[PDB]
């Protein structure tokens, strides 16, 4: 999504709210590499970090389902209609089809007499 | 409170304690089986074994199928005038209704 | 002169010649496979008398290993 | 011939010494694999039977081989596991692939339906102590109960159709026996006969309903990545939709109609999400779903032409996707995670295992006639001849089977690493030597495909 | 007799560096060497057969390895030798003879300078079965098999950022061209149950399903056309010699070659011919607007490929198949060289890929230059300079149709469009004051270099003498119209210069003409990674995670689940948790069940 | 050979009249590769040929014939129908490969004329399109899988068909 | 071409010698362009861009603050493109 | 700070100008017609005024902003040698070669050991120096460089040996 003028540089202030903002995010920044930096160099490791990060990241996605989905109100009941629909859609098309097809078999004759495999 | 339940160690192979080696611990097994019988099967079923899958035992009267049919095309067309099918395998049947 | 980027090269190029060896091993007979071809007759196709339908190998055709395989 | 000798592995490895074990298993198991491409690809017009009924002949499966080949395979993968734990434990779990060797040879040869139905559902008892035990991650349960509750929920209604149908049809047997079944008059009361007989071949044979059964089968490792294969060897083992819909049901494919549809959109949105999924055996899971469900379109259709693929898939799936999964499992064993993105990183790491990784992925796709080519275009115009609206969706499920395996590709074929310092020997060379009994049976089909695409070939 | 025995050594000879491949005899450094003396040999082989075929002879040969017997089908390796099969051979062999010895200057002292030729070994085998397909089912493993390969080329160089999306796309749009191919594979099978390609030519019926919905619908995902191409400057991101092969011959005819080999099919229906010309011209001035504005060494002759590939589906529209090989056939010698010569700037010159930063002088650089003056203007319509027999034979056929005149109208256009993207590489960078792009930059002649181009310049300049005279030619369309139609196709190069000239001299001098801000460009990219690359991959996994994923596959085909366990665990705790003990609660409960069985049911 | 139909003779034969130059390059070179490696692949192959001296013949073909109709005997039974299947699912094997000599017939026609294309020939195209359509109704194609007991309906709901027709002209 | 240690202080030199609003004989290599040698605020960030330009194009935004000096803007040229072995 | 701003906003300006003008003497010469208008208010401070203009400063600018930029040739992102030519080996998978093909250059190995050597027992007193810097949380933006001189080794020992080379 873009909006008609694309975000880069546009709509910033010095001001005092912003210049404590800066510092609130990099203090989480060097706190979170420092501990990185501790057990990245030294000789004595040999194996894959596991960072708290990507581990979250992984269960976001294959768990946290049950817990969810509590509140169904409408916004579920829209994705049933987006979900289990398209098979009823595709259900009309191949079915006249059907009718166009076999009523040619009995009834003047549509298949070609070079037509032998399946 | 895990009291003992906190017992995990890293173990690889990797070249410390193995020089080159597959299976974990004992040099003189390794040799014996990651190599040898390992790469006997390797030998037989892979190199022996494609001279059958389908080459040679005919395999469901596929090559059969071909001298029958041209045998019976030559035949069929000095003598008869319908060429192999027309209403084969049916004659003077019962009726319909 | 330099030093290089480096591989493990040893463990890779171990396993080809290790996997060769055995292709090789079983070679031998792919050697011969050829020979029976050019020694042994290989195909012939004539009518045959009514005797025998089945001797050894019971429809033998294209290669004499056909009939060989098809005793055991 | 087959039976007994198999049956013999049992007490080769109890009775061997603590040592050696792991190459008695795997040598003997060779040797009996070599003698069933020697004796079962004989065969006439009509597959002639072998014996009395206990096991019989092959019609339309060389399926059989393939399990003959993941038969020492297996084997192979569960070396890095198992390792650390005791002999019992290590002696225990290998004669329970011997055992599941054992049923899964009785599935294919038995030309039976009463007899096959009580080796179907056998199949899956060793499997389930495989898949709840040696779990690395949590969740065994949310897999180990979901293996049965899915499978056994779908097979128990085989009782209630299988018996209904000799108790008023004559015996169901030797199938060759069957020139006896009558076609369906289409009644209401045949409509759940017909359902029941299906419903167990559509849970193992994965739709997109019902579907939910294999990828948290496959998530959850049950020991390291060879016993992931077994897995894929229960997809083809459910073959008997091939031998149901053929002879018992001829007549009715009424009732086939929505259930082609169902595995139809168990094609575009299985691929879809098998995009930003963050697990590696997670990619591998829902790509085993579309492969599969090419096989269930071809079925029901019923043209001759269809069964050339479908049979060719069974095998083509069986020995490109149990590839992937060992694959998979040679970065488990050095990573210890199944996440795609902090893996990362073939050639300048991993030299020789980037070359296995192309052809693995590369079979996913169109290739040079090896074998997937080959099952799958038989499908895609019997699709034609069946309905032409057809190939405007299945030309869609062509895109993103390029998406299947280049982003696997992709996220791998990256010069990074940063974070990770194992992983210092590549192969070992048994972790190679897997990859290549895996594409090399594929590289020997390329010239003789008619031993593998034979339903009266 | 020798004729058929030669075609196959042609093949095996490309064959044998792969049976080396595999270890067999060990070669270090001279691996890179033996590839360029086994296809010195190979094109002595193909030079033969084609001699043949200017006197007499025609064979197609079958191999008899008929690996499916499936269903009254045989298919063997069949080799067809015929005509628009047979010339391309030895003409591609040349193309990749220069390129593969290019190939010991460019990506000189790497560790991987084995696995280079490899991949590009089996690139030119894909393409020969191909181009020699006789079946149908033989054609699916050239098409797909170099559009397989590109992968391992295109993203040759390691990229650990948008390398690999470049090699990606390429298969992408590819596969979205195969939704046709596959389309007319199976439609094939169904109304024809020979398969192969000898059929078509007998009993031929008339649909329009069959050309229109697959080979047209093929020939956007190859060829890139308007349809689908942006991937041709993405694949620019890999190495000089490898974008050279899949821009000049060898991957560009794929989609076109389709077309000209089912020729009967295309004169006979009429509504595939108005459809691609249709196609043609919207890609005769979209792709060629793209090689103005976009100043890049190699993405400048990347989109030129698809502007003269404009005119390749005009000769499949005008139902001529006979020329319509001759433009490709010349068109391989056109940008085999424009592509190689203009990569020889690019590794000079540090490492450089923009005009702007280039100013490689004619009298710094004389070996490369003049190549670079050859090559540029034999791409326009120029009367002898190889460009008059593949360019205007198009143009004055074009003239005299019952076709449509929008059509006619936007190729004229680009026929004086080719001499301003032309102009730009030589005004641009080439003439004038030195850009200098760097501080001491390092550019001389290699001895490899020399025995390279010298040998692409007698293939560049006698290709219209050759290729023209020998081949038969059927009905000649020049006759009418002196000024109207034949004086047209070169009256376009010669104002579409001059128009050139005043407008990049303008812009050169300048001195205070001051450039502007607001201009009207949808020129930049063709605005198509708005599309493709922002909005049809947004669209694809929208749909992925917003739906499918946080809906049916996670919860919906799931929530058949609880109904089955969470509303039976609900049932199960009213008959465990139910009557706190006592004896008296259960023996009330036996007071009713008799009362059900005496009143509530009628048994007795 | 006795088989195939073909062409009857090939004319071929070159004049060399207009321009001397070199006489022709490529007649030169097709006596050259003659003697090079041609006669020399000859030599080899009639050596083998020598050396095998001692050859068997055998059975090469079975014969296996009529062993009763299928459409005679019927209701049920596995001593009877299975014998009668057999010859069925022979027939239709040898038919798929009928169909395939027919084939490459006009395959023939399609190499050797190549320019002439349709106007000639014309007896290869006859005899193609009157198998085939014949192999259409008799076997398979609408029948579904091949099934010698489902085989005796599609012919009876042909005879049927045929039958309506008749009586109402 | 490879770079030496002593040809890249020299290069650097070369273009510094060149820039004509600052003078030649008042600044050789070792003296601070930020106090010492006449530069202004905008002309700091003008100097550096010119010689990307003649060495290898590679420049940072963040690191542009950091290097002021012409003997520490020639040290970190060559760190970042490997140079002197 | 205001300052950065102003100084990436002309470091920018001036890279993409080449992308309009095609000659060198051109291109000097609309440099100083830049220059001009930035000089005119660089003499007065103020801290409404100078950050309205630094808002507008992005007009203009970004109506003739994408002419496709020469994005350099070893540089990151853009196009044209980003990470290509530059795969190389890390220094992780330097220890991975086995017995028989390590003995193969013998120098290599030797160096490589006496420096390996050197990193580990300094580990040691590089991880009490590290927290021995006063911050009391964990660390400020930049790594703290080593106050002691007879040790050395500044924290970090492996970030700026072992890299890739062309």
């Amino acid at each position: 999504x873009x909006x008609x003028x694309x975000x880069x540089x546009x709509x910033x202030x010095x001001x005092x709210x912003x210049x404590x903002x800066q510092a609130e995010r990099l203090a989480i920044r060097s706190r979170l590499k420092r501990e990185y930096q501790l057990q990245y160099y030294d000789p004595s490791r040999r194996g894959v970090i596991e960072d708290p990060a990507l581990v979250r990241w992984t269960y976001a996605r294959s768990a946290n389902i049950y817990p969810n989905f509590r509140p169904n109100t409408k916004t579920s009941l829209l994705g049933a209609l987006f979900g289990i629909g398209p098979l009823v859609f595709w259900y009309y098309v191949f079915k006249t089809d059907r009718d166009r097809k076999e009523k040619l078999i009995q009834e003047g004759k549509l298949d070609r007499t070079f037509n032998i495999s399946y | 409170r895990w009291q003992e339940d906190p017992e995990p160690e890293d173990e690889n192979l990797y070249e410390k304690n193995p020089d080159s080696h597959g299976y974990d611990k004992d040099p003189a097994v390794d040799i014996w089986n990651m190599r040898v019988v390992f790469f006997f099967g390797f030998s037989i079923v892979l190199v022996l074994g494609s001279t059958f899958v389908a080459y040679l035992p005919d395999y469901r009267m596929q090559e059969w199928a071909r001298r029958e049919a041209e045998r019976l095309v030559k035949y069929r067309e000095a003598h008869g005038l319908p060429i192999m099918e027309s209403n084969c395998f049916d004659p003077s049947k019962i009726q319909l209704p | 002169r330099l030093f290089i980027i480096k591989p493990s090269g040893f463990y890779d190029k171990r396993f080809l010649k290790l996997l060769r060896f055995y292709i090789l091993l079983t070679g031998i007979p792919v050697a011969i496979g050829i020979t029976l071809i050019n020694v042994x007759x290989x195909x012939x196709x004539x009518x045959x008398x009514x005797x025998x339908x089945x001797x050894x190998x019971x429809x033998x055709x294209x290669x004499x290993x056909x009939x060989x395989x098809x005793x055991x | 011939k087959y039976i007994i000798p198999t049956i013999m592995l049992m007490p080769l490895t109890w009775l061997s010494k603590n040592n050696m074990i792991w190459v008695n298993s795997t040598a003997h198991s060779l040797l009996i694999s070599f003698t069933s491409l020697l004796l079962m690809n004989q065969f006439g017009d009509n597959s002639l039977n072998f014996s009395l009924l206990f096991f019989s002949d092959s019609l339309s499966t060389p399926l059989l081989i393939l399990t003959m080949w993941l038969l020492p395979l297996m084997l192979m993968a569960s070396q890095h596991h198992l390792s650390k734990e005791n002999l019992t434990r290590k002696k225990l779990f290998i004669t329970m692939l011997i055992s599941l060797q054992l049923f899964l040879i009785m599935t294919f040869t038995a030309m039976e339906l009463i007899l096959f139905y009580i080796l179907f559902e056998a199949t899956l008892v060793p499997t389930l102590i495989i898949i709840t035990r040696w779990g690395n991650q949590t969740e065994r349960l949310n897999a180990g109960l979901y293996f049965l509750f899915y499978t056994l929920a779908g097979s128990l209604p085989l009782l209630v159709a299988l018996i209904y149908i000799q108790n008023t049809v004559g015996s169901l047997n030797f199938l060759m026996l069957q020139y006896w079944v009558q076609p369906v008059h289409n009644s209401w009361s045949n409509v759940f006969m017909w359902l029941a007989c299906m419903m167990a071949f559509m849970v193992k044979m994965p739709l997109y309903g019902l579907h939910l059964w294999l990828p948290k089968a496959h998530v959850e490792a049950p020991i390291a990545g060879s016993m992931v294969l077994a897995a894929v060897l229960l997809k083809l083992g459910g073959y008997g939709m091939l031998r149901i819909t053929l002879i018992l049901n001829p007549m009715t494919d009424f009732m086939a109609y929505p259930f082609i549809m169902l595995s139809l959109w168990g094609m575009i949105m299985t691929s879809s999400i098998c995009l930003r999924q963050t697990d590696l055996k997670s990619l591998i899971a829902y790509s085993s779903v579309s492969h599969m469900a090419l096989v269930i379109v071809a079925i029901l259709i019923q043209t001759p032409w269809s069964y050339m693929g479908a049979t060719a898939l069974m095998i083509a799936h069986g020995l490109t996707s149990s590839m992937l999964f060992c694959l998979a499992n040679s970065n488990y064993e050095r990573i210890h995670s199944r996440t795609m993105i902090l893996a990362r990183g073939l050639q300048t790491l991993l030299p020789l295992m980037a070359t296995w990784w192309l052809l693995a992925s590369l079979t996913n796709l169109a290739l040079p006639p090896t074998i997937n080519l080959i099952g799958e275009l038989f499908v895609v115009m019997s699709t034609f001849s069946w309905s032409n609206i057809t190939i405007i969706l299945m030309g869609v499920n062509m895109v993103i089977t390029a998406l299947y395996s280049l982003y696997m590709l992709i996220m791998t074929q990256r010069g990074k690493y940063t974070y990770h310092i194992n992983n210092i020997s590549p192969s070992f060379t048994r972790e190679n030597a897997l990859m290549s009994l895996h594409i090399l049976p594929l590289l020997l089909l390329t010239l003789n495909p008619k031993i593998i695409l034979g339903p009266l070939y | 007799n020798m004729f058929s025995s030669l075609s196959l050594v042609t093949l095996l000879l490309l064959t044998m560096p792969i049976m080396m491949m595999s270890f067999n005899t060990y070669k270090p450094s001279n691996y890179p060497l033996y590839v360029k003396t086994a296809i010195s040999y190979a094109f002595i082989t193909s030079m033969i057969p084609t001699m043949m075929f200017i006197h007499s002879g025609q064979e197609l040969i079958i191999s008899n390895w008929h690996w499916l017997t499936i269903q009254t089908l045989k298919l063997s390796l069949s080799f067809k030798m015929d005509y628009f099969s047979m010339m391309f051979i030895p003409v591609a062999l040349f193309v990749t003879w220069s390129i593969m010895e290019f190939s010991m200057w460019y990506m000189y002292s790497d560790p991987n300078i084995n696995k280079f030729f490899k991949y590009l070994l089996l690139f030119l085998i894909t393409m020969l079965i191909l181009v020699t397909a006789n079946n149908l089912f033989q054609l699916f493993i050239g098409w797909e098999g170099v559009g397989i390969m590109s992968f391992l080329l295109i993203g040759w160089w390691y990229g650990r950022a948008d390398a690999n999306t470049a090699a990606l796309q390429a298969i992408l749009y590819n596969r979205i061209g195969d939704i046709g191919f596959i389309l007319a594979m199976a439609w094939f099978l169904t109304n024809l149950n020979t398969w192969d390609l000898q059929q078509i030519f007998m009993l031929n019926p008339s649909d329009s399903n069959m050309p229109l919905i697959g080979l047209a619908l093929a020939a956007t995902g190859k060829s890139a056309q308007f349809g689908l191409h942006p991937w041709l400057p993405s694949a620019m991101e890999g190495p000089t010699p490898v974008s050279a092969l899949l821009h000049s011959s060898t991957m560009v005819v794929a989609g076109i070659f389709l077309l000209i080999r089912f020729y009967p099919l295309t004169e006979n229906n009429k509504y595939i011919q108005s459809i691609t010309l249709c196609l043609g011209a919207i890609t005769t001035l979209f792709t060629a607007m793209c090689a103005l504005t976009q100043n890049d060494i190699k993405k400048i002759i990347a989109f030129s490929t698809s502007s003269q590939l404009g005119l390749m589906m005009v000769t499949i529209g005008i139902n001529q198949p006979y020329l319509a090989f001759l433009h490709i056939c010349t068109h391989a010698f056109f940008k085999a060289m424009l592509f190689m010569c203009s990569g020889s700037i690019i590794h000079s010159l540090n490492d450089e890929q923009d005009i702007r930063k280039m100013g490689g002088l004619f009298k710094a650089m004389p070996f490369t230059t003049t190549a670079l003056i050859v090559g540029s203007l034999a791409l326009t319509g120029m009367p002898f300079l190889t460009g008059f027999y593949s360019k205007d034979l198009i143009i004055e056929a074009a003239n005299t149709s019952y076709t449509n005149a929008w059509a006619l109208l936007m190729t004229l256009i680009a026929t004086s469009f080719t001499a301003i993207y032309s102009t730009r590489i030589i005004f641009f960078a080439l003439l004038g004051q030195p850009r200098f792009p760097t501080l001491v930059n390092i550019n001389e002649n290699n001895p490899l270099l020399i025995n390279s181009i010298k040998r692409l310049l007698i293939g560049s300049l006698f290709a219209g003498y050759i290729i023209s005279n020998n081949i038969p030619p059927t009905t000649i369309p020049q006759m009418t119209m002196p000024y109207y139609l034949k004086t047209t196709a070169l009256i376009v190069t010669i104002l579409g210069f001059i128009l050139a000239l005043e407008i990049s001299n303008m812009t050169k001098n300048l001195k205070y003409h001051y450039p502007s801000n607001a201009f009207k460009f949808s020129t930049l990219l063709g605005y198509f990674p708005t599309i493709m690359h922002r909005l049809a991959p947004y669209m694809n996994l929208s749909m992925s995670q917003k739906s499918a994923s946080s809906l049916l596959d996670l919860i919906w085909l799931e929530a058949i689940l609880p109904k089955t366990i969470s509303l039976a665990q609900m049932k199960a705790s009213t008959l465990v948790t139910n009557q706190k003990g006592l004896i008296k609660l259960y023996f009330l409960s036996f007071l009713i069940t008799i009362l059900i069985s005496m009143i509530l049911f009628n048994f007795h | 050979x006795x088989x195939x139909x073909x062409x009857x003779x090939x004319x071929x034969x070159x004049x060399x009249x207009x321009x001397x130059x070199x006489x022709x390059x490529x007649x030169x070179x097709x006596x050259x590769x003659x003697x090079x490696x041609x006669x020399x692949x000859x030599x080899x192959x009639x050596x083998x040929x020598x050396x095998x001296x001692x050859x068997x013949x055998x059975x090469x073909x079975x014969x296996x014939x009529x062993x009763x109709x299928x459409x005679x005997c019927q209701e049920k039974d596995v001593l009877c129908m299975f014998e009668a299947e057999m010859q069925w699912r022979r027939d239709y094997k040898v038919d798929q490969e009928i169909v395939n000599i027919i084939q490459e017939r006009l395959k023939a026609c399609q190499q050797r004329e190549g320019e002439s294309h349709r106007q000639n020939c014309a007896k290869e195209l006859e005899q193609f399109t009157q198998v085939v359509k014949a192999y259409q109704d008799r076997y398979x194609x609408x029948x579904x899988x091949x099934x010698x007991x489902x085989x005796x309906x599609x012919x009876x709901x042909x005879x049927x068909x045929x039958x309506x027709x008749x009586x109402x002209x | 071409p490879p770079l030496t240690l002593e040809g890249i202080k020299d290069r650097v030199l070369y273009v510094l010698k060149l820039y004509d609003k600052i003078d030649p004989e008042k600044l050789s290599v070792n003296s601070h362009f930020m106090k010492d040698l006449g530069l202004d605020s905008l002309d700091q960030v003008e100097i550096i861009m010119a010689m990307e330009d003649e060495f290898g194009f590679e420049i940072p935004d963040i690191d542009a603050e950091k290097l002021m000096c012409p003997q520490e803007i020639v040290d970190y040229i060559a760190d970042k493109k490997d140079v002197y072995e | 700070t205001h300052q950065q701003k102003v100084l990436r906003l002309y470091k920018r300006a001036l890279r993409h100008l080449e992308s309009w003008c095609i000659h060198r003497d051109k291109y000097r010469y609309f440099a100083c017609l830049l220059r001009a208008r930035f000089d005119e208010h660089k003499n007065e401070k103020d801290m409404v005024k100078a950050t309205q203009l630094l808002r507008e400063a992005e007009e203009e600018f970004w109506h003739g902003q994408h002419p496709q930029p020469y994005i350099f040739p070893e540089s990151p992102g853009g196009t044209s040698y980003e990470r290509y030519e530059c795969y190389k080996v890390p220094e992780w998978c330097l220890d991975d070669w086995h017995p028989s093909e390590k003995a193969m250059y013998p120098d290599y190995f030797a160096k490589r050991e006496q420096w390996k050597k050197l990193r580990r027992e300094s580990w040691e007193r590089e991880v009490x120096x590290x927290x021995x810097x006063x911050x009391x949380x964990x660390x400020x933006x930049x790594x703290x460089x080593x106050x002691x001189x007879x040790x050395x080794x500044x924290x970090x020992x492996x970030x700026x040996x072992x890299x890739x080379x062309x």
